[PDB]
């Protein structure tokens, strides 16, 4: 609603030229590119006080920018390095209020030597216990997304064809399925809790959807298994009396 | 333009508590102080303060600057679970934002009538998972001791129309030895936890 960016998640190969785009719908003159890393917080890469203007921030090295239009601030990684794996955040501010920066949603970039470990999730829905229903007059469904890599997913619940947010909790952090491994795959759970009476109506349809961010059309793939492209994986259940 | 210091480092409270967050700054050419809420990754702008002793108030959130003391306070009354976030202070020095390292705030629901239970849930298609739920917010869920058993941290869900919040954690495994009876054994759970047959 304020500032917008490239895809929320991106996976790229070491050495590749990477483009991140920030687009704002606020008519602001100032735009800023930051990265955000654990322990270090926000560090300013580059900023632009107007169209066709730019100035290096604190950590410009390895990055380029262009400000061709007022609404757009492009960040370029000429040759992606693994230490450029980060959360990239763009912000904008109106002239005269340079410091009140409004941030976009960000783009999480992972840079890897190759993409051979990229795997989409399997998704399964687990239905409410009859014991929970009689004890509490509530009903909790659980969605499990398993076996995916990298940890670039968005899970949503859809009830009767419409996304729901009330009664939902999704793990803020994934589990590593093999915590001793550097390239362990991930698992994620979510819960959706509804009233027993709602669950007991079998017309009600419940779908857990996981948007996986993986390879694009242009990425190369020479393995036996299906190319792990960006895709939605889902599982579903109906209420039961 | 050197430093911004936030306090406390982290805070865990129950819903309904008032919390106070502090920021002090040592910067040359100080112009203004900003507060951001970062729930996850992307900071949300809250307040910009330039004049001393002028409160900014956004509902339950409020802030004020004291330039003589080189400090600012962010106050949050009647906290809600949705207030849980890292709160960031930044100073503007006429050139850039100088960020503090943040205060982590966690707000837990105040579970008045806990009903701790471990339920077994079956697949819509054809493994199974265990759901530990309705425990009070002081209960701690331990990670798994076996690498073939997966256990999530606790998670708060809000059934908004019911004014009802509840904690739960999920455990699963495909191991033969695994059962809801023993799923959360590495955790300390209430002695009266309900375990259906």
């Amino acid at each position: 609603v304020k500032v917008t960016q490239s895809s929320r998640y991106l996976v790229k190969r070491t050495g590749e030229k990477v483009f991140l785009e920030c687009v704002q719908d606020m008519d602001h003159e100032n735009m800023f590119w930051y990265r955000q890393d654990p322990g270090l917080g926000l560090r300013l890469i580059y900023f632009s006080y107007d169209v066709k203007m730019k100035e290096k921030g604190d950590i410009p090295e390895g990055y380029s920018v262009s400000r061709e239009k007022k609404e757009r601030f492009s960040l370029i990684l000429e040759s992606a390095s693994t230490n450029q794996t980060s959360m990239y955040l763009c912000a904008s501010s109106p002239s005269g209020y340079q410091e009140t920066q409004y941030f976009g949603p960000g783009t999480r970039l992972l840079v890897l030597e190759d993409l051979k470990n990229v795997f989409p999730p399997e998704v399964a829905v687990f239905e409410p216990s009859e014991a929970e229903i009689s004890h509490t007059q509530k009903a909790t469904l659980v969605c499990l997304a398993t076996g995916f890599y990298p940890d670039h997913v968005e899970l949503s619940w859809w009830v009767n064809g419409k996304e729901v947010h009330s009664g939902v909790c999704t793990d803020p952090q994934p589990l590593k399925e093999q915590p001793a491994l550097n390239d362990s795959r991930y698992a994620l759970s979510s819960r959706l809790r509804v009233s027993a009476t709602f669950w007991q109506n079998p017309r009600n349809h419940f779908r857990c959807q996981v948007q996986f961010y993986g390879l694009s059309e242009n990425d190369e793939w020479t393995q036996d298994r299906a190319k792990p492209v960006t895709q939605i994986v889902s599982a579903e259940a109906w209420g039961r009396a | 333009e050197d430093k911004v210091v936030q306090s406390p480092l982290s805070l865990v409270v129950h819903e309904g508590d008032t919390v106070t967050l502090n920021c002090s700054y040592e910067v040359t050419n100080f112009r203004s102080l900003l507060w951001y809420k970062q729930e996850k990754k992307a900071p949300t702008f809250l307040f910009m303060l330039t004049s001393s002793g002028i409160e900014k108030k956004s509902g339950r959130l409020s802030s004020i600057l004291d330039k003589k003391e080189l400090s600012s306070i962010l106050n949050i009354t009647a906290t809600q679970t949705g207030d849980s976030a890292i709160y960031l202070c930044a100073a503007y020095n006429t050139d850039k934002l100088i960020f503090g390292t943040g205060t982590r705030l966690q707000v837990f629901p105040n579970i008045q009538n806990p009903d701790p239970a471990v339920y077994q849930l079956r697949d819509s298609k054809s493994k199974s998972v265990c759901l530990f739920t309705d425990f009070d917010s002081q209960t701690n869920v331990s990670q798994s001791k076996d690498s073939d058993v997966y256990i999530t941290d606790k998670c708060v869900l809000d059934m908004r129309s019911m004014d009802f919040k509840s904690n739960s954690a999920v455990a699963w495994s495909n191991k033969s030895d695994f059962a809801c009876a023993n799923a959360f054994n590495n955790s300390i759970i209430p002695e009266d936890t309900f375990f259906p047959s």
